[PDB]
RNA sequence: AACAGAUACUGACACAGUCCCUUU
RNA sequence: GUGUAGUAUCUGUU
């Protein structure tokens, strides 16, 4: 059976999935990617005169409540 | 049209610089961690210019580095997480000059994903267990010991899964011969996701929780979970058992406070700031980094601030109790993303963008001109000044 | 509903399988009250034998999957039913009631249930009893058992009754006993529970419990000590003051406890205990017996005890009190001593105990001898055979030789010990092999066909050490006496000739095989036609041996005979001589030219029989496989044009199969196949598709990593169309297409081709996009996370990631 | 198996045991069924490897003899780090056959 | 309306903010040197023989068969982290043969029908040719 | 549309298997 | 030859 192994899965949606929480997915995929590499980091950090350290902490904070609340 | 790709010079940007005694032998190397290439390096103990001996290619993003050595050991190992779904455990060879993998375990998919264990590596101060975690909602705990063949093996991975919850950091609680503990700087998000007002996502504080590992049953549940004031952004480990009581250092925005399980009331201690600063008032402050040199006689950290000021924390404590926390500006060097402190008063300094230093203790910074900082103390300042507790040897 | 259920009783398996489908479906919406009411006397009627009990409790699992909440009111029928099938000698009636309750209850509130088994704690008949400890038991492994701990607490200390607390340590064991190593997180409390019957006065609740924590003991058998610290003094002060059943149930919990100990508190407690077992050996009862065997096993395997210690204590009471032949009748107490004597062995040594029993080996009882044989066997096995010196060797060979040649009836045991034994010796058995090879061939002399089967299985197992000896000339000889006696009716002998004729020609080489294969070949070429699985295994066996290693020697119309042959044999009911039939297809398309035995195999794909055209294609990719691809393909697209549908998907499956074993190489003949697939996916027919859609699966996982993304991409334009479909088999196939084109060519165009219809305003249009989408997402989310699309903020909400949008 | 829709996988963590499978079974892959390129070796969980099912067939249960492994295109699908692929029901046409042949 | 076609694709790992085709060593050849984020200098460079793109492609393939990633990563994998790999050979895995154990050494160059020393001379060339 | 009958097709689907806790 | 899951197309009665 496939719809166990993807029902485990956080990220997975089905046909009654509304589009806030399918773009909450995409952003809190997107900072834990710029987490994870190291170079984009270096990027982030230049284009803003922010130590890595800074970056990281908004990252994590921005990680709860992305895209504003809910309806 | 087939291409071949080659290389003139490697990536010089460190982003771990774990340390510790990987020869066997009594003098302590460096291995530094570039995006990519896993280097190991010898400082000389004698002129301080700093040697290169391994320069291993490994084919990924490295997102985690820490060492560890068994009971009774004399040499370190080396623990890897990455973007492969394993977990790699490395061991030099003096002899042929060479990382041999000692084991590997598989418990996921491959890439930077969000519930896959590999960011957070916290190691037991003893070496009984280790440590791996995701951001959300996976951390699985191994087991290490040795055979009666004089080599190490790992056991099963134990699971302690929390739902909707994310993790700042992950440290290893110095226990002394005790169940092992791990302490995390956890945040549940369940409730701010179903609050169309949106104040749900106001009022929600992190929790320091702790993991303690039952050797005897074979499982690992959680025990102590208390609310915090501000938002931590890393934990350093204090030096327990024998020496120094246990317990961790919380770093947060113009604070740094010291929190322990079972009965004590917590020090909090605010950040000295810079006397005279252009800065604008409304940002705050926080410490990016930071080191210990534990040692028979006593124990101190080191700190590293934006700004690029390093701090000198002694922690003073009755026979079991601790009381307060002592802050004292020690010197001002380049922003780092990683110190460490060797024997023979070294300090390594890898910065977070541009050249290397390679300092000399000559003076640790006790009772001299400058005052100390207290939490008994009822916003300190304090005047920077050029190196005095510190000497340049080697720039790379 | 009463037809349905009447025709699933008995009828023909068609019929039989439309109605469960529609009570099913339909008796769904019809209702439970009903069915129940209707369904249930059936399984309660007496005198029903089990095909009906089976086909009942079938559907009652499926209408109580397919319902749910509205079986609450009927869940005490359905135990009273189910219970009884919990106790049980067949192991497939067990489970089905152990998945009947598992279901029924996670299709019902715990409480309710709880309330429906109190009244029936209270009993004391042998049946009600223990089914409502097992009922428990699964129930509590079912839902997590801290749900069920306060109720098991509780009853265990009722003072209505001694058989309440009876019960709950019953019950306590029975979750042990089921659930397994799942319960070491809970242990303390089961065992806080059950330490107080432990502590009791009656003789029965403390047996119970004895049993109870040596099956907790027994789940938990590396861990758990610290647990185990509140029951030791009470179980060493029980051994000494109890008698008969009570002491052999502390015996047992002892001997659980004994492993899980440190080096001290083993050594310490094993002698202690050590005592009363060197009590107890001459015990008159049999159970006893066997109960001190495990413990001295279990004791004798721990880290705690040492080998001289042993020696000194353990070995001269046992050897004598236990190593008679009035054991020989229960076969309890022969596995109980075979695996204990050969744990000592393991302990002390094997020349230690081979030596003690090698002199009674020769006995005249033949039981003793199974158990010697089987002893002696196990400790070969494991230890080898460096402990033994040039006496015991010999002794060991003279007793070997001499209980192989009095077989008074078949017996696999003294064969395989022989065997064992030859294979353990290796080269030190050389001075003794012509003995042996006598003794084997007058076996394989007459004497009523039931021998000779032996001897060749024999020979087939000692062919390997006779080649590591150098005794060439004895094996050939057996060889061509083999060669002669191929000829035989009975199939069983026939077929162990053949076994051991293969076993000689893998040992020594077709170069200098005294039988030339010139003669060989011929004579196993009849045998072929021989319908029975025995023979034509190994003969398939043979014939494929030769074929791929002694080709040299066959003209090829003796080829096209036997080819014409396998053909024939392509129809087996077994898959073994399936496969080994089209590698022999593939043996000898590599030694012909791939052109004669092609136009066999193409012409065979109209047999009308479907595992038959399987296998013939293949032998087809075989062929394609070990010749160049290009010599057969286009035979084969020719081939495709045949009006016939069979044929059609014969060839798609076939070149299916070809993409499969061809990895790398298979980038060269994208081209070719093109316009071929291309026609097969059309709208026509299911079958085209879902074979295409295969063959494009593997085409795709094949040529990944190496730029053939332009073809491919043409593929998915053609095979996305058919996504929309019903039946299943179409739709895995479709599935495995595109997760397979995902691999070859990455997520961004999946997405881009699923980004279309992820919100279209049919229900029946969503899923199929969200299945496709999730199946993408858990695979590469990480390339997923530069492949998205941007997107608009609203006037509340930000969904724009700005930190992409930084410029240096 | 992916023949019988019925049949139900662990895939739970999987631990430091190592699957086997019995000589009917030899040679395939626990996830397609596919004699080409074994590739990885297959780990089961520590419930499956306990007690009496230690060494037993990952794939109908009987007694072990042979590794298991996966096949070469589960690898490049990461169809492998997923957990143990051993199979904890009994299926339909089993119990079935024993009851007509037990007729 | 119309479309252009990839031709090619990598994964170097580091973000690249220079890309630039020159010539570097005197009496050499062009090339295309490029310089990443995080301070590495590498180049790509075409193959003057079909023979030379044949025998590197297998060696790359025995080296990636033989010689896994350290950190247990997957080396096509890596390479084809966004987009499949097209038409780019990766020299560092193929000149990571010339630490390797001796045994592993022989084995590898008999598979590729040569011996150690020819395959390093071979790897040599290329390198002291561009660059 | 529902009930029923008939004919074709797919799944390298399978073939005395065997039970490997069955507790006192 | 039989049994375990499915599928397609025809014919009769409402
Ligand atoms: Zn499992
Ligand atoms: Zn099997
Ligand atoms: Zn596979």
């Amino acid at each position: 059976q496939l719809e166990h192994l993807q029902s485990k899965y956080i990220g997975t949606g089905h046909a009654d999935t509304t589009k806030w929480e399918w773009l909450v997915n995409q952003h809190r995929d997107s900072y834990c990617s710029y987490m994870g590499h190291f170079d984009l980091l270096n990027y982030f950090a230049i284009a803003e005169n922010e130590s890595k350290a800074r970056v990281r902490f908004n990252l994590m904070e921005k990680m709860l409540q992305p895209c504003g609340p809910p309806a | 049209m087939f291409l071949y790709n080659l290389t003139l010079q490697r990536a010089t940007g460190i982003s771990f610089a774990i340390h510790g005694n990987f020869s066997g032998t009594k003098q302590q190397e460096i291995v530094v961690s570039r995006g990519k290439i896993l280097e190991l390096l010898r400082p000389d103990p004698n002129t301080g210019k700093v040697h290169t001996l391994l320069t291993v290619e490994v084919f990924g993003v490295i997102r985690s580095l820490m060492a560890f050595r068994l009971t009774g050991g004399t040499k370190d190992y080396i623990v890897v997480g990455s973007d492969s779904g394993r977990i790699v455990i490395l061991e030099y060879q003096p002899s042929k000059n060479m990382f041999e993998k000692i084991h590997q375990e598989t418990f996921g998919k491959s890439g930077c994903r969000r519930i896959v264990p590999g960011q957070f590596l916290a190691v037991d101060p003893k070496g009984r267990a280790v440590m791996i975690s995701a951001i959300e909602k996976q951390k699985l705990v191994y087991i290490l010991n040795r055979d009666a063949a004089a080599r190490l093996t790992i056991s099963s991975p134990l699971e302690a899964h929390k739902a909707n919850t994310l993790v700042y950091h992950v440290v290893g609680v110095d226990v002394g011969f005790e169940n092992p503990m791990f302490a995390c700087l956890e945040m549940d998000y369940e409730e701010a996701d179903n609050d169309p007002t949106g104040e749900a996502a106001a009022n929600t504080q992190q929790t320091l929780t702790f993991y303690e590992l039952d050797l005897g049953l074979n499982h690992v549940v959680r025990k102590y979970s208390e609310p915090l004031e501000e938002h931590g952004n890393f934990l350093i480990t204090v030096p327990g058992g024998s020496d120094g009581p246990s317990g961790v250092l919380i770093c947060s925005e113009n604070y740094i406070t010291y929190k322990n399980f079972g009965d004590q009331p917590d020090i909090r201690c605010p950040i000295p700031r810079r006397r005279n600063d252009l800065d604008d008032p409304e940002r705050g402050m926080i410490f990016v980094c930071s080191a210990t040199h534990k040692t028979k006689s006593m124990f101190f950290f080191l700190a590293q601030t934006e700004q690029g000021d390093i701090f000198k924390i002694t922690l003073e404590t009755d026979e079991d109790m601790v009381t307060e926390i002592r802050l004292k500006y020690f010197d001002t060097v380049p922003v780092a993303a990683a110190m460490c402190v060797l024997k023979t008063g070294f300090l390594f300094v890898a910065s977070e963008f541009g050249n290397h230093y390679l300092y000399q203790i000559a003076h640790l910074g006790d009772d001299d001109e400058e005052p100390e900082f207290s939490s008994a103390m009822p916003t300190f300042f304090f005047q920077p000044r050029p190196l005095k507790n510190l000497v340049l040897v080697d720039e790379l | 509903i009463m037809k349905l259920l009447l025709k699933i009783k008995n009828g023909t398996p068609p019929m039989r399988k439309a109605a469960l489908r529609q009570i099913t479906d339909k008796a769904r919406e019809f209702g439970a009250g009903p069915l129940f009411n209707q369904i249930l006397p059936l399984l309660m009627s007496p005198t029903l034998e089990d095909q009906e009990r089976h086909l009942l409790v079938k559907v009652i699992d499926r209408i109580l999957y397919k319902l749910d909440d509205l079986v609450r009111p009927y869940v005490h029928k359905i135990l009273v039913v189910i219970e009884p099938l919990l106790i049980d000698e067949d192991y497939y009636a067990r489970v089905e009631g152990r998945e009947i309750i598992s279901n029924l209850a996670k299709a019902a509130g715990l409480a309710t249930m709880i309330s429906t088994m109190r009244p029936d704690i209270d009993n004391m008949d042998e049946y009600v009893h223990n089914t409502t400890a097992r009922a428990f038991a699964v129930v509590a492994s079912a839902l997590g058992i801290p749900s069920l701990l306060p109720f098991l607490k509780a009853v265990c200390k009722s003072k209505k009754s001694w058989q309440a607390r009876h019960t709950g340590i019953k019950i306590v064991q029975q979750i042990a006993i089921l659930m397994g190593c799942a319960i070491l997180p809970h242990l303390r409390s089961l065992v806080e529970i059950i330490e107080h019957g432990l502590v009791d006065e009656q003789q029965k609740v403390r047996t119970i419990s004895a049993l109870a924590i040596a099956a907790l003991a027994e789940a938990a058998t590396p861990y758990g000590i610290e647990s185990f610290d509140s029951v030791l003094k009470p179980l060493w002060k029980g051994i000494r003051q109890h008698r008969g059943k009570g002491l052999a149930a502390f015996l047992k919990a002892i001997g659980y406890l004994i492993p899980l100990m440190d080096a001290e508190y083993a050594n310490y407690y094993t002698r202690e205990v050590m005592l009363i077992l060197i009590r107890e050996f001459q015990s008159p009862d049999e159970e006893m017996k066997k109960i001190v065997l495990k413990v001295v096993k279990q004791c004798c395997g721990t880290d705690g005890v040492e080998a001289n210690y042993i020696k000194t204590e353990i070995l001269p009471p046992f050897f004598k009190h236990f190593w008679q032949h009035r054991m020989a009748l229960d076969r309890r107490n022969y596995r109980q001593l075979v695996d204990t004597t050969v744990e000592l062995a393991n302990k002390v040594g094997a020349a230690e105990i081979i030596s003690r029993i090698v002199d009674d080996l020769k006995d005249e009882a033949e039981q003793y001898r199974k158990m010697v044989m089987e002893t002696i066997e196990k400790i070969m096995g494991n230890l080898g055979a460096a402990d033994i010196d040039h006496k015991l060797e010999e002794q060991l060979i003279d007793g070997i030789l001499y209980a192989f040649q009095e077989q008074t009836t078949e017996d696999s045991v003294m064969l395989n010990g022989f065997g064992t034994v030859v294979n353990a010796l290796g080269k030190r058995v050389k001075p003794y092999l012509p003995q042996i090879c006598g003794t084997v061939l007058w076996r394989l002399n007459n004497k009523s066909a039931k021998v000779r089967q032996q001897a060749a299985d024999l020979i087939s197992r000692t062919a390997v050490v006779m080649k590591t000896c150098q005794e060439e000339k004895l094996m050939g000889h057996l060889g061509v006496v083999l060669y002669e006696y191929l000829g035989e009716e009975y199939p069983e002998v026939l077929g162990s000739i053949l076994g051991a004729l293969k076993a000689i020609v893998n040992v020594i080489g077709m170069h200098k095989m005294t039988p030339p294969i010139k003669d060989l070949l011929p004579r196993l070429t009849p045998i072929l036609k021989n319908r029975h699985e025995k023979v034509q295994e190994n003969c398939i066996d043979l014939v494929g041996r030769i074929a791929d290693r002694g080709a040299e020697y066959v003209s090829a119309r003796e080829w096209m005979r036997i080819c014409f042959e396998l053909l024939e044999l392509l129809k087996a009911h077994k898959k073994a001589i399936r496969r080994a039939t089209v590698n022999t297809f593939g043996y000898i398309a590599k030694a012909i030219g791939p052109h004669d035995v092609l136009a066999t195999l193409l012409n065979n794909l109209k047999v009308q029989e479907r595992q038959n055209r399987v296998c013939t294609t293949v032998a087809i990719a075989i062929v394609a496989e070990t010749c160049s691809p290009f010599t057969v393909l286009p035979a084969l697209m020719n081939e495709y044009r045949v009006p016939e549908l069979n044929v059609q998907n014969g060839v798609l499956k076939s070149l299916s199969f070809l993409f499969e074993y061809i990895g790398e190489m298979g980038k060269d003949y994208i081209y070719a196949v093109t316009p071929l697939l291309e026609d097969a996916l059309m709208d026509r027919d299911l079958v085209h598709r879902q074979t295409a859609s295969a063959v494009v699966q593997h085409m795709s996982l094949g040529v990944y990593g190496f730029g053939c993304e332009d073809s491919l991409n043409h593929l998915l334009n053609y095979v996305w169309p058919n996504v929309f479909e019903t039946s299943p088999h179409v739709i895995q196939a479709v599935m495995g297409a595109l997760e397979g084109l995902r691999v070859a060519i990455g997520p961004c165009r999946m997405l881009q081709y699923c980004l279309q219809g992820l919100f279209h305003p049919a229900r029946k249009v969503r899923d199929v996009y969200w299945k496709i989408y999730n199946s993408i997402y858990i695979g590469s989310q990480d390339a997923l996370i530069a492949h998205y699309p941007r997107i608009y903020n609203d006037d509340k909400n930000t969904y724009i990631r700005y930190e992409l949008d930084y410029i240096l | 198996a992916k023949h019988h829709p019925d049949l139900i996988f662990c895939r739970k963590q999987a631990g430091v045991a190592i699957g086997r499978l019995c000589e009917k079974c030899d040679g395939k892959c626990v996830i397609c069924d596919s004699y080409v390129r074994p590739c990885t070796l297959v780990r089961i969980c520590d419930e499956c490897n306990y007690g009496s099912y230690q060494g037993r067939c990952v794939i109908c249960g009987g007694p072990g003899v042979s590794d298991a492994y996966y096949c070469k295109e589960c690898t490049i699908q990461e169809k492998d780090r997923d957990g143990c692929p051993k199979i904890v029901n009994l299926g339909s046409s089993k119990t079935d056959l024993f009851y007509e042949r037990k007729k | 309306s119309q479309k252009a076609e990839v031709i090619m694709n990598y994964h170097v790992g580091e973000t690249v903010l220079s890309l630039q085709k020159t010539t570097l060593i005197p009496g050499g050849s062009e090339s295309l040197v490029y310089t990443t984020l995080s301070g590495g200098i590498g180049i790509l460079v075409p193959f003057t023989s079909h023979e030379d793109h044949d025998f590197f492609q297998h060696v790359e393939m025995h080296l990636r068969s033989e010689h896994p990633p350290l950190c247990g990563r997957d080396h096509l994998s890596f390479r084809s982290y966004y987009f499949p790999v097209k038409n780019v050979i990766d020299g560092d895995l193929c000149e990571q043969f010339n630490s390797m154990e001796p045994n592993k050494q022989k084995n590898v160059s008999e598979e590729l029908d040569r011996t150690p020393p020819e395959v390093s001379k071979k790897l040599e060339d290329i390198r002291t040719r561009y660059a």
